[PDB]
């Protein structure tokens, strides 16, 4: 109902899936407005870095 | 809507592993868009 953080999860769904080209560009637009959310994404590469 | 119970989000963590399989450049394009590169730098935590 009122969770700006989870907003990244919704969009992230398209960033992880082979969605269309337009979608990929959309998600990026959202994450851009959410600097505290994008931090979650890094968690992956951070926990999966070589 | 409902409190707790992610489900969807949990589904991402699964595919997230692909990140290690795919080149950082694949996401670097959008990454720089959000600014995940200069997110840490000298933060630590």
């Amino acid at each position: 109902g009122s969770t700006p953080p989870q907003a990244l999860q919704q969009l992230l769904q398209t960033l992880k899936s082979p969605s269309s080209p337009q979608q990929q560009q959309q998600v990026l637009q959202i994450l851009k407005s959410n600097p505290q959310l994008m931090a979650a994404f890094i968690k992956q590469r951070s926990q999966h870095q070589q | 809507g409902s409190e707790s119970q992610n489900d969807e989000k949990a589904l991402l963590d699964q595919l997230d592993s692909l990140l290690s399989s795919t080149d950082e450049m694949e996401l670097a394009e959008i990454d720089r868009a959000l600014g995940i590169d200069k997110l840490v730098s000298q933060q630590g935590g």
